RNA sequence: UGACGGAGCCAGCGAGUCUAACCUUGGCCGAGAGGUCUUGGUAAAAACUCCGUCGGGG
């Protein structure tokens, strides 16, 4: 429909406006009718895009948290081959509270463009991390499972990391988008780049979004808009949310 | 347990269990010629082809423990005596061998010359720590008294 | 009695004169633009050794390593490696606020006049 | 050349030589110095050493070529109340 | 219950509570063995009373030691001076009392920090 | 008396229902007050021991 023309000015103007210079990511802002009632946690639940890839994770810098021994964590990935040129640097919890504390937090945020942790120190990260990296979705840090094995009850925990299943789950975050549950309608999601492809690749991965988003089966992961989209709205971080899909 | 071999510019300790690279000495300007050790085996010698020869200890790149500016030529073989443990014995292109003391690793102790052209191996005898093996390049097998005034073969 | 074997003084790769005595992981370390790590992992993309020196490592296999190098963006190498009048004015106009808060005040008067 | 004495073998000593033909040779002062066994390598050795006579171990030949290889040859080497019981 | 005596040690701000017992002998500090002895320069300054003494006399004692507060040379210290007085306790109590003098005697002999710590008090003009 | 990471472990004085930012892009609700969610920018034990990797300023 009209979504072709929204995009079209909001990517003519970007380029233009001396205020929109700088952002170069674009949001679909979803607001519903009914409110959702899983309130805000700050686990980023990732979608898939089934057609267009987003980025792949060999132009972005990952940092990784990993557990406090973190020997063979840094050992396995460092010299595996398939993760050797993918992390950008590897920090135990410990001594990233240790090391990197006050004002060195904001330039851990400019200097590396995405953080990911594993699910073990995942919910200790955010009185070490700084308060700077939730104010919004850019750089919350992301999830990634580390053993592909899992833990009964009073079962020991058996160390292992396989590096080709890690490799491929930054393969299959880097190449799509994610949502963060709320606890209100608005919700974001940053589909796309102004760059990286144009208005007709944009244009499904919009479509591909809200398919998953109001898929009534696949409930855990998928089922999270109830009932109807009100309304989505495309803007950039700074631009006006401009509409679309009005009914 | 060990041998050294030499290289360009690196003498690399090996292992006799492991057969592998344990150590490698990487501080030459020049490439290295020799890698003596010593009957104790703390000390090995490297003589460089820059000039100056670098004796250090076994096991450890990191501490140049000493460094003889021998003459300008290059030191072709940097051997540590058997039945002493104090007295290193270098050769040259410079076509004098030279005994220094590592005591006094500024001047050398007895300037063993009287040779004709490029020594390039000498030994020690295990019997007597007054004589010294010395080969050049032309025949001529020297051999050498350090109790005398060492200037001239018996 | 000859034997046969197989040295040179400083290079340049793309206007970087580089010497010749020291292992290429920490001499192309002198290249602007290129970290430490980076060289470790160019080297081992371009089939060398990582601790032998540049005198040695012929010029066909020179320029190949040189030209992995001016092209990241191909050889699938990732590329995050790699790298006023403002003040003029804002002071200026405080040394009139505080030149006129002088002149407001009835008693800051007396600098060097 | 290099040369060891007293190492566990059937003969008293052995002395090897280097030849630069890629050839190894031993030698026994007590069999008038002849050649007893020879290994050949692919390039001309260079240098050429072997283990002491006190390695208490595995002995190794390090020979060294002049093509840049080191050519190394080896030769290697309940209960309590049961006890009471 | 076993025998048992206990000591205590004092440098600047670290304690020593060493307890001995008859056993073995073994020795043991914070649940570790004194060949673990983290300094490890100062690891010859906890053995110490143990090779004054000869080893003979730890071959049938316990040493189990807790530290707390100080730095590190300041408790190694404490644990040399709380295993010299265990061992002096011990012999007091126990064992020979002739066999303490001469255990005395040999440490007093060598330096008297084993035995009882030096308040180093301030002193003014 | 260097740089780079990786381990090792040691303190004492502290604990008022008291503990502690600013600016901004929007959406929904509300008669307003404002509330809720969204987004981006700005500021904010060491020593020591040990293990390896390393050998003039704009």
């Amino acid at each position: 429909g009209l979504a072709e023309k929204a995009l079209k000015a909001l990517i003519l103007q970007c380029e233009e406006n001396p205020s929109l210079k700088n952002d170069k990511d674009i949001h679909i802002i979803i607001n519903t009718g009914k409110k959702m009632g899983i309130n805000r946690d700050n686990i980023p639940r990732i979608i898939p895009l089934t057609k267009y890839k987003l980025f792949k994770p060999r132009d972005l810098n990952i940092l990784l948290i990993t557990k406090d021994p973190s020997a063979l964590y840094r050992e396995t990935l460092t010299k595996d081959e398939h993760t050797s040129e993918l992390f950008k640097e590897i920090i135990s919890v410990k001594n990233l509270r240790r090391r990197f504390k006050g004002s060195k937090l904001t330039q851990l945020y400019k200097d590396f463009d995405l953080v990911v942790a594993d699910y073990r120190v995942h919910h200790l990260l955010p009185e070490v991390l700084g308060s700077r990296f939730y104010h919004g979705s850019k750089k919350l840090p992301y999830m990634i499972r580390m053993s592909k094995e899992v833990k009964l009850k009073r079962q020991q925990m058996v160390e292992k990391c396989d590096p080709i299943y890690v490799r491929a789950q930054l393969r299959s975050i880097c190449k799509n988008t994610s949502y963060i549950p709320n606890n209100d309608n608005c919700l974001s999601v940053r589909v796309g780049y102004i760059q990286k492809h144009s208005i007709p690749e944009i244009l499904q991965n919009i479509q591909d979004t809200i398919n998953f988003l109001t898929d009534k089966s696949k409930r855990p992961q998928g089922g999270v808009i109830k009932g109807g989209i009100i309304s989505i709205f495309v803007k950039t971080s700074n631009s006006t949310s401009l509409p679309i899909y009005q009914f | 347990h060990d041998f050294a071999v030499t290289s360009s510019t690196r003498v690399q300790i090996f292992s006799s269990r492991t057969r592998q690279v344990i150590k490698t000495f990487s501080r030459f300007k020049d490439v290295v010629y020799s890698a003596s050790f010593r009957s104790d085996g703390k000390l090995l010698c490297a003589g460089d082809a820059t000039g100056l020869v670098s004796v250090y200890d076994s096991y450890n790149p990191r501490t140049i423990l000493l460094s003889i500016n021998a003459s300008t030529h290059p030191t072709h073989v940097t051997k540590f005596h058997t039945q002493d443990n104090k007295i290193l014995a270098t050769a040259s292109d410079d076509r004098v061998t030279r005994l220094w003391d590592i005591s006094n690793a500024y001047e050398p102790q007895l300037e063993l010359t009287g040779a004709t052209d490029y020594v390039r191996t000498l030994s020690f005898i295990p019997a007597a720590p007054h004589l010294v093996a010395t080969g050049s390049y032309d025949g001529l097998i020297r051999l050498y008294d350090t109790r005398s005034s060492g200037s001239t073969p018996i | 009695s000859l034997v046969v074997q197989e040295f040179q003084h400083i290079l340049r790769l793309l206007n970087t004169n580089v010497d010749g005595n020291i292992k290429i992981v920490y001499a192309l370390t002198t290249i602007k633009g290129v970290g430490r790590r980076y060289s470790n992992l160019v080297c081992k993309k371009a089939d060398v050794d990582l601790h032998k020196r540049a005198g040695e490592l012929t010029q066909e296999e020179l320029e190949r390593i040189v030209q992995i190098m001016q092209n990241p963006t191909h050889y699938k190498i990732p590329a995050w490696f790699l790298n006023h009048t403002l003040a003029n004015n804002v002071e200026s106009k405080l040394r009139d606020d505080l030149e006129r808060l002088k002149k407001i005040r009835x008693x800051x008067x007396x600098x060097x006049x | 050349l290099d040369y060891v004495e007293n190492f566990d073998s059937p003969m008293q000593s052995a002395l090897i030589a280097s030849s630069l033909d890629g050839h190894v040779k031993v030698f026994d002062p007590l069999d008038n110095f002849q050649v007893k066994f020879g290994w050949k390598f692919s390039g001309p050795v260079l240098s050429c050493a072997v283990s002491p006579s006190t390695a208490q171990g595995n002995r190794h030949l390090v020979a060294g070529l002049s093509s840049g290889l080191l050519a190394i040859r080896t030769k290697k080497k309940k209960s309590n109340n049961f006890q009471r019981m | 219950a076993v025998p048992s005596v206990q000591t205590f040690g004092k440098k600047k701000s670290a304690t020593a509570v060493a307890h001995v017992k008859a056993g073995k002998g073994l020795i043991k500090v914070n649940g570790s063995p004194i060949t673990l002895v983290e300094p490890e320069i100062l690891r010859f300054k906890v053995y110490e009373p143990l090779l004054l003494v000869g080893l003979d006399k730890f071959s049938n004692i316990d040493i189990r030691v807790r530290v707390t507060g100080g730095g590190h040379v300041s408790q190694v210290y404490a644990i040399r001076q709380a295993i010299a007085k265990g061992l002096v306790a011990y012999h007091q109590k126990y064992v020979d009392e002739q066999s303490k003098n001469e255990l005395k005697k040999a440490f007093t002999s060598y330096d008297r920090t084993l035995l009882i710590a030096d308040s180093r008090r301030p002193e003014p003009k």
